[PDB]
This record gives C-alpha cells, structure tokens and sequence, in this order.
C-alpha cells in the first residue's frame, strides 16, 4: 500500500515492529543493567572533541550517546523526564519497560490480544497505587532525626561512588538540608542549594561552607582581603559607562573645552559614588575593626576601582542572577536598585569574610552568619569527570533526599516493595477486580517482571539471582503466620536477606509511584502499536 | 556462513560509537597501552634522564625531561591514558614538583594490577588494598621525616632545597646553576624577623627573561626586572646620584580623548588660530606639575603621542611602554609605586624609588634595565639566562620555576620536613608496608603486597638509567635494611640510597654529606594522586568511545 | 529516530529475496495487477477483436489475436501471471482451441472474488465453493445439446464446425478459408462405406505452405505439397507416362563408405588405371537396376553427389534432397511408399504411385509441385495460401492449426457434440447456477453466485467490441430467455443490433462440447491456484 504511493520508503507491520520494539528494549536494558546497583560498573564517554566524563546516570547516557531507533528515543525521554523532575529513578524505568515488554510478548506469540493485555496493566497499576498507602509508614518531622536523614543519603550515595567518597559527603548534603526545614515548611532547592566547580587538592576534601561562595575577587592589590565584619550592600545598577541613546558628540570648540568636557564622564559615576560615601559615614564608627564590601551584578569601570581601593572598601562585580536571589538569604539584610533611597537597614552581617587564590583565579569565602537562611555546597575534584562524577551524585542526592522532607511518608527498597507487589498480585483475589476474560496472563505479566529488578543488583554481585530469592520466599510464608510485620531486603554483600528498616537502605515516595505510572504508559503504547514506517518532505 | 548477522540491533546507536567491556582482555590492554607511554618515562627520571623531542603540527618544538609538559602536546586516543595527563597536570600546578613519579608509580600500580586481576581478584577489593595502603603509607611519611629548615634566609640550607630539586631537569654544573635561584628567593622574600607577621611569597615574582648567546656562566642575578624595549626620545646613562622618583600610569600619556564622538569643532577663525597652540599648551602645562615633583623616567600603559613625548624628553625623562596589564603590575611590586589613571600630579608617597636604568647591549638588541641596590630592596627580581640553544632555554627556565615552586612548600605547612632521597624514602616503605600485609588478616594481604612492589621503579630505574646492571644493584641495597633496628640507638641505615655515579656495589655514601633531599608536601599528594590515577582506571569495567 | 533498526530477521534470507504475503495485502496486489492483461485478451476477443503486435528480443514481428501466441513470447515477471501463461499453453497444445476463454475465464474469477474476500469470506472456503460449482457446470453442460453429429465425413456438416472456428479469426473470410480447410479434411479422410472404430487423425497431415503475394480469393488446394527448391537435370513430361514410381532413400546415392574414415591404398600402377573406371561401374551396377524397374524419380535426404547425378540425368529421373527429417516422411505418405536406407533394388510392393509432378512459380519463386489426380492418398493435404504480407499470414497458419486441431479434438474422442454460441449458453448457465446456489443452504451459497457472475464477460464482450451499449442488450436479452426457441437466443453483430435478437440457426454458430469443458477445467484450476496460494518468494533477477 506504501510502495505504489511513495517511490522510496521502509514499512514494518504486524511481526517485525513487535519484534523491533522488544529487541531494541532489550537491547537498551542490556547497557544499563550492568550499571544498576551499588556493585555496578562505571561507564565514561568520549566523544570526538577528547573531553572525559564518568557518571553511572543513565540520563547522562542516554542525553549524550546519539540513538537511531524509534523505539529507544521514547525510553530516553520517559527516562529522562522522569529524573528531570524527580531526580532519581532513572534506570528504574528503563528496566521495567525494559522487562516488560519481553514478558508480555511471549503472551502475544501465544496469541493473545495487546489490548486486553495492557488493560491488565492498567488495573494492576490501580492495585498498586492502593498498595502504596498502607505500604508507606508515617513520620513526624517534629522530631528533627539527623540520623534517619544520614541514612537516606547513603541510600544514593553508596549507589554512585564508593565508601570512601560516601562518608565524607554525606554530612555534607545533611548539612544543608538541615537548613531547609523552617516554620513557613517551603522547599526550596534551585535557589538554596548550588553546586561550583573547583579544581584543587582530591574529591575527598569536599567541605561544607555555611555562607554563599563567589568564584571572583579583588582585583586591586591594595584592596583588602580578609575582613572581620562586612555588611554587604546589593546595587544592581552599572557603574562604567553608558552610551546614552543616540547621544553623540561632545562637539569641542577649543582644547580646553575637549578636557573640560571629558571630565564630565567621571560626574555621572561621581553622583552615584557619593551616595556610597554617605552610607559609609553613617557606618564609619569602629572602622578598622569592621568592614564594607560592594557587590554588583554589572561591570565596574576599572576608573572607578581606585575610589573604592582608597576608601577599603571590597568591590565584586558581574555577579549572578542567582547569587543575587541569595544574599539576602544569607547575609539578612535586603536589596537595593537605585542609589537614591538608602538605609542602615537593608545592610546585611556577616561574620568572616576571607579570600583565598590558586594560579590565575581568586575566590572569595563567606561565612560564619548570625542566622542563615540558605548555603552552599563547595565541592573540590581533581579532573573535569571527577567533577561531573560528583556533579550527578549530588544533584541526584538531594533530590532525593529533600522529597522525604516534602511528604509525611516514606517508601523501603531493596526490593521490598517489589517482593511485596508480587505477593499481592499473585494472591488476590480476582472476584474482587473488575477485569475478566483473557486478563489471567496480564496480572501475571506485570507481577513477575518486577521480579527482575532486585535480582539485577545480585548479578552485578556475581551470585547466583534465583538461589538467593528462596529463603526471601520462605521467610515471608511463615512472616505472615508468626504475627510480626517485618519488611525483607537484599544484601549483595554475604548474599543473605536483610531488613532495610535498620540497615538504612531507604526510597523515596514519588521516584516508584512515577516510575511504574511512565513505564507503564510506554510500554503500554509500545505494545498497541503494530506498524513502524518512515515518510515525509527533505 | 558466507558471511555473519554483523551484532543486531546495533543501530540501536551510531555505526560510530563502539563499547569495551572488561572482558577479552581489554582491561589488560589499557595496561598495555599504559605500558606504550610508561616506558618514555622510564628514559626520563632522575638525574640521568633523557629529554624528549616533540615536534607539534605547528612546528614549535619543546625538549624535556618532564612528564606534566610533555603531555600536553601529544594528541591522546586512549582515554584511561589521559587520566595521567590530567593528574600530571595537577601535580604541576598544585606543588609544581614530582610529575614522573605520578607516572611512574600509577603505571606500575596497573602494572602489578595486571597480575592481580589475573588471578581472580574483585576490582572492589583491590580499590580497598590500596586505599587501606594509602593511609598507612601518608602515616609513616610523617614518622620517619629527619632534619628540618627553621631559617626562611640561609645561604647553606637553600642548597640543600634547590640542589635536588633542579639535579633531575639539565644538572649541568651544581654550583652555577644553585646560586642563581638561593641569591634570587633572598631579595624577594620579605624577612622580617622577629616581628610575628605571616610569611609571603608568589610564584610569579620570580620570572626568567630568555636571551641568546653567551655562555652558562656568564648568568646573572638582576635585582630588579628588564624588557627588550627601545627609548623614544633619548637614551642616557644617568650617572647622576641622589636617586631618581618614578611615576606610573595606566593610562596613554595624551590628551584623554572623549569616548563619544570626539570631533573638532570651529566656528571662526578666531578658534581656528587658538585650536593649535592650544592643545600645545594644554599639554605643556600638565608636563609642568608633574615635572615640578622630580621625576625623571614614566611607564607608560598604551601609545603614546608625539606632542606629549617632545615635553617629556625635554627634561629628560625617560618613556617606557608597557603594553599589556600584567606587565604594568609586575614593575609596580619592585618600586613599590601606586598608578593612578589621571594625568594630574603624582603624590609624592606614591613615587617609586629606583637608583638607576641602564641600556647596554646583552643579545644584540635594545635592553632596559632597572637594577637596585643593597638599600631599599625590592621583590619579583629576574635571572638573565644566558645560553645558546633557545630549546635549552626553555627547559632550564621551567626548571626555575619547579624551583620556585619547591620554595612555596615551605610557606604553607609549619617547616621544611625532609626526606632522604635518591631511593631510601620508596625502599623504607617497601618493608614497612610489607609488614602492614602480615598483621591484617583477609585476602587484601596480596593488594597490600603488591603495593610495596610497585614501589622498587624508583631505585630499579635510577639503576637503570645509571648504566649499571639492577640485578646486582638492587638486592645489594636490601642488604642495608635487611639487619635492622638493633638495640643500639641511632641507627644510620636510613641513608642508604642508589648511586649514578662512583663506588661498586651503589648503596650511596649517604645521601648526607651529599646534601640531597625530599619535601614532604610533594610526596604526600604525589602518592595521593597516583592512587587516584590507578583507582578511576581499575574501578571502571567498561568504556565507550566515538568516532574511532 | 532517523534510521530504522532494518528489520532483524535480516541475518536470514538474502536481499534478492522479496517476500508478499497475505495479510499484508497480496491478493489485493495480484487480482489488480493482472488486470491490465485482462484487458488484452478481452479487447481481442470475438469476431471484431483486435490483434496485437508481440516484436521479441531477436526481433521476428508475430501479429496474433490469440493468448497461446502472445503470451509465449512476453517475458513476464509476475509469477502469478505465469500460473495463467502455460495453463494456456496446454490448451494450445492438447485440444488447440479455446485459449482466449480460459484467459479471460480464468481472469474474471480472481475478479469477481473481489467481493468474497473483501467481505471476509475464508479462502479455503471458496476453493471449495467452485470445485462443487465446476461439478455442476460439467453435469449441466450435456443436458443443452442439439447437435448430435454421427456422419462427421461430408462437407456440408462441417460448415457448422469450421466457419465458427475460421468467422472468430478475421470475421472476413469464410466461405473462401473454409473451403480449403473442409476441402483439405475430405482429402485427408478416406474414401468408405463406413469408416470407424477411432480412425486416426493428426496435426501434421494438414501442412501450410506460404507463399509471397496473391490474393486470399486465388489460393487453391494441393493434394500432395510444395517445396522452395530448385529441381535438377532436366524438364518433366508432364503427360507422357501417366504415373511415376518414388524411391526415397535415406541414405544418399553413393558408393558405401563405412562410418570409420578410410583412404585410398594402390601398392602399383595397375590399379591406378582401373581406379578412374571402377567407380563408374561400381555404381553402373547399383543404378541400372533402379532404372530397370522404372523408378522415374529418386529422394535422397543426405547431399547427392554429382557421379551419382550425372548417370540419373540421361535416363531422366527426377532428384530432390529434402534436408529435414520431418518433411521426409509425409512425402512418403502421399506416394505411399517406404524409406529404404539400404540401397537394394527397388521392388514393386515398397514402391508408390504418382501420378504428375509439374515446376512453375507461384509468387516469383521457383517450386516442386506433387499434385496428383485419381490417386490414393492417406494423411495428407496442403493449403496454399497467398497474401500481400508475411506477417498476415502467420495468423492464417494458426488459424488453420485451430481449425484442424479441433477435428483431432472430435474424432479422437467418442463425441465432439456442439453447443449453441454467440452468448446463448453462457446465460443459461447463469440461471442453472443462480437456481443451484438455493438448493445447498450454507456460507458457500456466496461463492456459488459469484461463480456464475465471472460468466458475464462472454455477452458483453462481443458488445463492446460491436460498439454497442451493455447495460441495454444484455438485460434486454435476459428477457428473451424467459419462458426451443428461448435456448437459441443470442448476441447480434450488426448494425440492425438494437433489437438484440438474432437466430442462431440462421448463420449456424455453434461451439464444442469439449473445447468449453476443458477450457472451464483449465480455468478453474487456474483460479484455485492463485487464490490457494498468500507467500510469494522472488530471488535476485
Ligand atoms: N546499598 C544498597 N543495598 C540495597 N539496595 C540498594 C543499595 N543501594 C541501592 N539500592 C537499591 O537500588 C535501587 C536503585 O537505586 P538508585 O540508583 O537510587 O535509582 P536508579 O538506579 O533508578 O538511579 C533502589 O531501589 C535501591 O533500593
Ligand atoms: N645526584 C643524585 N644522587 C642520588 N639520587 C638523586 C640524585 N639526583 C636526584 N636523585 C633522586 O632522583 C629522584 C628524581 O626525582 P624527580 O621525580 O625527577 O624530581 P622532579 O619532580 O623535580 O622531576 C629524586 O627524588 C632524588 O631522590
Ligand atoms: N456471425 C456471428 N454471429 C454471432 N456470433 C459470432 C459470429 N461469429 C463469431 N461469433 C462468436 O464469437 C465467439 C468467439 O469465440 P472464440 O474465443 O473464437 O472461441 P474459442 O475461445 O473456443 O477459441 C464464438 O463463441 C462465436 O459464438
Ligand atoms: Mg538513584
Ligand atoms: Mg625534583
Ligand atoms: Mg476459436
């Protein structure tokens, strides 16, 4: 039908786009199974251009490595907006569409329908969703647990990079996080929380700065560096000069007048430097002791640095949008535009204020505030990769970890809610759903490719997946006739059962509930579809 | 059969792209592609190393004995290669000192690596081995340190610190080469004893200035700096004393020209007639207050004009340009001068003080000099290299700077912190790591074991570059360690060390009266980020490249 | 999302090989695309059809209004065609007559199914359907004769069997192609009181010889045949003997030379004179007894030589080589003599009768003419025909094979009865069929009437090669029918057609009994073939 229609042209239909859409599933899973678990491999990628950069994100696999099926290009968007709002449970989704699709289509080879098929991962889905409330516990932020928030930051932590790196960054994020929770109970992450890069002595010297770090300094020798008490000031306003509209030439008669004109440039800046120098007389009293520092977001006419060098007045210019929103979160005071209206009020505090170069950069340290509302998180690294390596485990670390603060509840893993999924779907009662006819298979499609998740972190361990699961089995037939509500793990290390509850192992609430909501909706769409073609104008 | 399915499904990604897994031997391969560049080094440590010729596509040629340097010019495919790039390279710009030894300690680590992965053990374990090695190793460095500086200004201890540091790129002569750095790290460095303040010193005070011609020998220490300019108006000698006042400015010394479309304007010839002599006045009458102050040479910051120079050689003063902003910064730390970007009167506390500015003739071509005197001293001096070959020029200059570089690991920590070189510092951690391995239990003991015996590269290639045979040279020197501690105190086996040239049998006559020795600051992340090198390379099982 | 993942079964079967199943559309594909060729053999159908120009690969230009001729030489890539091309074919060469019907018989099922498998009846189930509908077609066809022939020797009675045959190839010419044709049947058949018990009959009796130029009205009928070649030695007599005796001789007239090469041996001079008169006496003795006799005319299939020739030329013996086998034989049959390898003596029983043999030009060019009166023959006759173009004339020989090909379809078998033509029992068996599709309920009832509507094409393709409406004399002739006179209703070719009515009897057109059961057979066959078959394998060219 297509090949008298388009001279030129590729069609599939009705066994190979069922195959093309398993075997590149398939085929997709394979890359990124090694790479689920603690135990899991590492994986760079070099483009052309030579740069390195190493990450175990399969965002960051899939949003650099150039992909030519159709099929795979869904499972990078649906694994990618996935973790783009929620910042963890990348792989997750791709080894659930991954897994199945190859489990449904052993059911379409026996020839039954993909409607009726994905109509039963529609009603299993709606079983989970009532599955998650009473499988999720309460907790009360009133008590303010530092340990149960440690233990939700090794969780994907220990994930990434190994021990060594984990301990040392840990207190790292709770410290921030620590911030966070206040009266008002508002989260805010991109505003409060940044990450800068910063090549310096190894990744383990990663340390916590209370205040908001700036990569830039003084750039006059004579101009101090550490000052004790500096009460910033915020002026958005540009202090160089400005070209003025369309204004042209200052037409000089005589050469007197050329000089006598060009002195004007400096009356504009003048005006405003003035306003400075009034502030500062109204905050002169302990001089020596305390301090001023300028911060501007525009440039600064170097003509104008020299007034500020006189007077010890630290200047910082061509700041961020960013780091604007942030001042007055740390420093208290509040901002300013114009130079017009000021007071001793919008003035901040600060308590140490020191600068500290390597080679040709300069960075300037803020610290050691009354009462900060926000901070920042300074990361050190050796090589550009160990920067992105750190770049991915804290931006995926504390997004998890600040979605437990978000909600009241919080899920177990190690393959707990799976194993418990499992049971559910398998021993329920059918006369209770509403779903009939040949959805026999769908339920059990569905609940035994779950399975396959928590048995992949035991083949990157080396053991054997199906030997592992039997005392699993066995401690839950008898879990449930001892009267005892216990949750069940896996540990790689011995190759045994565990309880997550005291060994720390942690998920939060909506990485599985969007996971298995998106995976289900591609794989559903995968399923239905049964012709693939190309066609259109180039 | 006539031909095979060519791996389906791989359009998955590009034709492009290509996976390398752990298996097939591909992990022993990046030990082997290690191994292509790693032998280079091995030709290129200690004071009997060899220098490489690279000639890039441009042509420009640099001949050396330094890893961090020789890297950056050749183009690398393999990525786990230029993890030792990137770590030499922050090796030279952290410390500035001990770059081979980041290669040749984190290839052999890969190289033992590759009989440790042979036999069967976890890439898990093995990153546990060494991390576990590494702070046993950062434990003992601090425990078996003797001797220690405590004088930031001695001329027989600085021998002792630039001596091994500059023995390994072009030793030469000792003497000659030594005191042109210990005469240039006294006059910037600022002194000041008994007086509680915090030391000071920068990397970019002490800068060396390439001229051909001439001999080794014939260098010398400037107390202040030089450039290859040409006086404008006139050149003079200045054989008058009571020392000249100097004036910097940042900007051209002309008429400050508006920034907006400045254009003449006449309406009569009355303007006419005044608009020249005016602009000759205007520019005499600021000559006049800055004349009036004494002053009688001004650096300039960008072009001068030719109005403003015939008022300024009138009186003598000299014009120099300085066209660049480091360049204006860095004479400003040897008078002690503050610029200001207006064409007003200098204030007399802001005027430098230099005796006098000679122009001789040193290359060939046109030089200013500024040199200083025994009163009122000055920092950031320069060393006039003399030599003939400009490729040698540029690796006794970078040695310089490896020199100055070992200066700045004294200001940081709390003293100097000495090591015995020449071998003793790697041959003393091989047993005392080995007998780490036989108290800790479990199958870590074979990565523990194997650490130790990366470390014998350093005395087996200063043996083997010396051209003497390792074999009988190397056990000899366990013979030394082999009768340890008695019960008698102070024991002098430590420095026992390898020797290039002399006595058979080589345990060295001491690395004492030798005077060489090793910082402590530049072993601590040397052996830091070897381990890394070797940790990011043996933790990944798979790599993906691009295009090739 | 730019390039496809290329179908991963792409490790099996090699690039050449394309595949079209079912499903994905191949009887949508076929029933169409051979729909062009459909309509080739329906605009050459009937007496008004039009021939078509076939020019092959080597370039010999052949015009034929048939499907047996034109579909041997289109090299034709479909292979779903090709199941239609040699099912023809068989119909050429068993019963030679009726290839255009099974073309378009054949065609008209696979589309007129259209609607059974667009509505979603099963295929198996329509296989079924028309072999139970073949069963009924070949029972209900012996019930609607009404010409029981049982003399099949005269002339007259086979006006009713040639000049249908001869009015469908080049409406034309009837009476004129019908005489040679049934005039060349009453030479071939012997003369008897009662000839039976299957007297045998063949394809090569009847030969074509054509000749460059002449009128069609100016052929004649020869008894014996006429060879393009050149006669030797001397003029006939024409008159004088009044009957020849014909010797044909495999072997040539020669001294016997053995099939191992030899040479000539003389140890002496003697044997050298005599050498020169021992190979003129050597045949003297051989050829002298022939003479005896009065063998006045000699055949020799192999080259005669000139010593051979010379001693023939005094006596007066007439020479011919006749090179090809084939043509060696029926000369044989009209003399009614034997081949004689051996050379011998000719001897009275072996030896034929002749009675004249006359040589004059025809179109130009010299020929051998054995026309014989008051003699026996057995199996033998000739058509001269004459024409303006070689290229017309190839129609006429194939015209002429059909026409004696369809006497070997009578009287090799017991009965070769007729059937009213000219669209009269096609139409009656559409009421036969629309009446038996109600007797068997089931879901087969579908493809009984859809069987019956693929027999529409033979009323109307006569009216629109006629430049006549269909939608007014083809229901206006079912109205006839109803009700032997409603049995001899037909379609009328003329300008007086308004009516639609014409008497069969009239011009007597009439069809064979045989000819239409095979043909329906060959069919139907062919249709089951193509709607069996839904996996279709090509290859690389
Ligand atoms: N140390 C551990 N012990 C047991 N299970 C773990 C451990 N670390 C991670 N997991 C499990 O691995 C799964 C994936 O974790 P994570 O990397 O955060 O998400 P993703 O792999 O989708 O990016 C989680 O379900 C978690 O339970
Ligand atoms: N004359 C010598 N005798 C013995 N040992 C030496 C001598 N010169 C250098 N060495 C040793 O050779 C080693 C070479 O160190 P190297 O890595 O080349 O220093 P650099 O970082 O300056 O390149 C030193 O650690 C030192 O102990
Ligand atoms: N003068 C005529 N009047 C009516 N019908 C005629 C006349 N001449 C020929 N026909 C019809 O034209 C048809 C041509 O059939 P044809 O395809 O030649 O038969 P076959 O398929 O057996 O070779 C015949 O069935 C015959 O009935
Ligand atoms: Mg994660
Ligand atoms: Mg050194
Ligand atoms: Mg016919």
């Amino acid at each position: 039908s297509l090949q008298l229609l388009n001279p030129k042209a590729e069609s599939l239909r009705r066994d190979a786009a069922l195959k093309v859409n398993v075997t590149s599933a398939e085929g997709l899973q394979s890359v990124l199974e090694t790479n689920l678990g603690p135990k899991g491999t590492l994986k760079m990628l070099v483009d052309g251009a030579g740069n390195i950069k190493l990450t175990k994100d399969g965002k960051v696999l899939l949003t650099e490595m150039q992909i030519q099926s159709p099929t795979a290009v869904l499972i990078a968007r649906a694994a990618a907006a996935q973790d783009e709002i929620t910042g963890d449970g990348t792989t997750t989704v791709v080894c659930l569409v991954g897994e199945l699709l190859r489990q449904a289509h052993r059911f379409i080879q026996e020839g039954v329908h993909p409607r009726i098929i994905t109509d039963g991962f529609e009603i299993a889905r709606k079983e989970s969703m009532k599955f998650l409330d009473e499988f999720k516990i309460s907790k009360t932020n009133l008590s303010n647990d530092r340990e149960f928030l440690l233990q939700v930051a090794r969780s994907s932590l220990l994930t990434k990079v190994d021990a060594d790196l984990t301990e040392v960054l840990t207190p790292i994020v709770t410290d921030a996080v620590l911030s966070v929770y206040d009266a008002q109970a508002d989260n805010l992450d991109l505003h409060m929380v940044e990450i800068m890069q910063m090549q310096h002595l190894s990744p383990k010297d990663t340390t916590f700065i209370k205040g908001l770090v700036l990569d830039h300094g003084g750039r006059h020798p004579d101009m101090p560096t550490r000052v004790k008490n500096a009460y910033v000031l915020i002026l958005n306003v540009s202090l160089e000069y400005e070209k003025t509209e369309v204004n042209s030439g200052f037409f000089y008669s005589s050469a007197d007048q050329r000089d006598k004109l060009a002195a004007s440039e400096r009356k504009f800046v003048d005006a405003k430097l003035k306003k400075i120098i009034d502030l500062k007389n109204e905050v002169c009293g302990m001089d020596p002791d305390k301090g001023f520092v300028i911060i501007n977001q525009k440039g600064i006419d170097p003509m104008s640095l020299d007034v500020f060098a006189k007077h010890n007045i630290l200047a910082l210019r061509r700041a961020k949008r960013r780091n604007m929103e942030r001042l007055q979160l740390v420093t208290g005071g509040e901002a300013q535009n114009s130079v017009e209206d000021l007071s001793p009020q919008i003035l901040g505090f600060s308590g140490l204020v020191y600068q500290e170069t390597i080679g040709e950069e300069k960075f300037t340290y803020v610290t050691e505030n009354t009462d900060p509302k926000s901070c920042t998180i300074l990361i050190k690294g050796s090589t550009h990769y160990a920067l992105a390596q750190t770049k991915d485990a804290v931006r995926d670390g504390l997004r998890a970890v600040a979605n437990v603060l978000k909600d009241k509840n919080i899920i177990p893993g190690a393959g707990a809610f799976y194993i418990a999924l499992s049971r559910y779907l398998r021993s329920a009662n059918m006369n209770k759903l509403g779903a009939k006819g040949k959805t026999k298979t769908g339920i059990e499609a569905f609940a035994e490719a779950l399975l396959v998740i928590p048995k992949t972190l035991v083949k990157n361990s080396g053991f054997d997946p199906l030997d592992v699961l039997a005392m699993v089995e066995d401690e839950l037939d008898d879990a449930q006739d001892s009267d005892e509500t216990r949750y069940v793990g896996v540990d790689l290390n011995i190759g045994d059962s565990c309880d997550p509850t005291i060994e720390g192992i942690w998920d939060s609430y909506r990485v599985l509930r969007n996971a298995i909501t998106g995976a289900t909706g591609i794989a559903s769409n995968l399923l239905l579809c049964d012709e693939l073609l190309r066609a259109g104008r180039s | 059969s006539l031909r095979l399915p060519q791996n389906p499904n791989a359009g998955l990604f590009k034709q492009g792209y290509n996976s390398y897994s752990n298996a097939d031997g591909q992990i022993i391969k990046s030990i082997a592609a290690i191994r292509e560049l790693h032998q280079m080094c091995l030709t290129s440590m200690g004071p009997c190393g060899r220098n490489k010729i690279i000639v890039n596509h441009l042509g420009k040629i640099i001949i050396t004995n330094d890893a961090a340097t020789m890297l950056r010019e050749l183009d690398i495919v393999h990525p786990a290669v230029k993890v030792l790039v990137m770590a030499t390279e922050q090796q030279k710009i952290d410390m500035g000192d001990g770059t081979n030894l980041v290669m040749i300690l984190a290839g052999e680590l890969l190289n033992v690596s590759e009989k440790l992965i042979s036999m069967g053990l976890s890439a898990v374990e093995i990153i546990q081995g060494y991390n576990m090695a590494r702070k046993f190793t950062l434990k003992e460095l601090d425990e078996m340190v003797v001797g220690e500086i405590t004088d930031k200004n001695d001329k027989n201890e600085l021998l002792k610190m630039i001596k091994p540091v500059i023995s390994s790129k072009k030793y030469g002569s000792e003497d000659i080469l030594s005191e042109l750095v210990s005469e240039a790290v006294s006059h910037v460095l600022p002194v000041a004893q008994q007086a509680g303040e915090i030391p000071y010193f920068n990397v970019d005070s002490i800068r060396v200035v390439k001229i051909m011609g001439g001999s080794l020998s014939n260098s010398t220490v400037i107390k202040g700096m030089v450039f290859n300019r040409e006086p404008e108006g006139h050149v003079k000698s200045l054989s008058e004393d009571k020392k000249h006042k100097v004036a910097v400015f940042t900007c051209p010394l002309d008429i400050a020209n508006t920034e907006t479309k400045g254009t003449v304007l006449l309406h009569n010839a009355q303007e006419m007639l005044d608009f020249s002599k005016g602009e000759e006045k205007q520019i005499d009458a600021m000559m006049k207050e800055i004349a009036d102050m004494g002053v009688e040479c001004i650096v300039a910051g960008a072009g001068v004009g030719e109005l403003a120079l015939h008022y300024l050689n009138r009186y003598g003063i000299l014009v120099l340009k300085v066209p660049s902003k480091f360049e204006l910064r860095r004479l400003c730390r040897v008078c002690g001068a503050t610029p200001l970007p207006r064409l007003g009167a200098p204030t007399p506390e802001e005027l430098g003080l230099v005796e006098t500015v000679k122009t001789m003739e040193i290359g060939g071509d046109r030089v200013t000099v500024f040199k200083q005197e025994q009163g009122e001293i000055s920092r950031t001096s320069t060393i006039i290299l003399r030599g003939a070959t400009q490729n040698n020029l540029d690796d006794i200059e970078r040695a310089i700077d490896d020199g100055v570089a070992a200066v700045k690991g004294l200001m940081k920590p709390s003293g100097g912190k000495l090591l015995p070189g020449a071998g003793a510092t790697e041959i003393e951690l091989i047993s005392r790591i080995t007998k780490y391995g036989e108290r800790t239990p479990g199958l870590l003991q074979l990565a523990i074991k194997q650490f130790a015996v990366a470390f014998e590269v350093v005395p087996r290639t200063l043996a083997e570059t010396a051209g003497l045979d390792v074999n009988e040279v190397l056990p000899n020197l366990y013979a030394a360690h082999n009768v340890t501690e008695p019960g008698a105190v102070k024991t002098d086996h430590l420095y026992k060390g390898v020797d290039i040239d002399g006595e058979s049998d080589e345990g060295v006559k001491d690395i004492r009266e030798e005077n060489i020795y090793d910082m402590l600051a530049t072993k601590k992340f040397a052996i830091n980020v070897a381990t890394e090198a070797a940790t990011t390379v043996l933790s990944i099982d798979q790599i993906i490249m691009a295009k090739k």
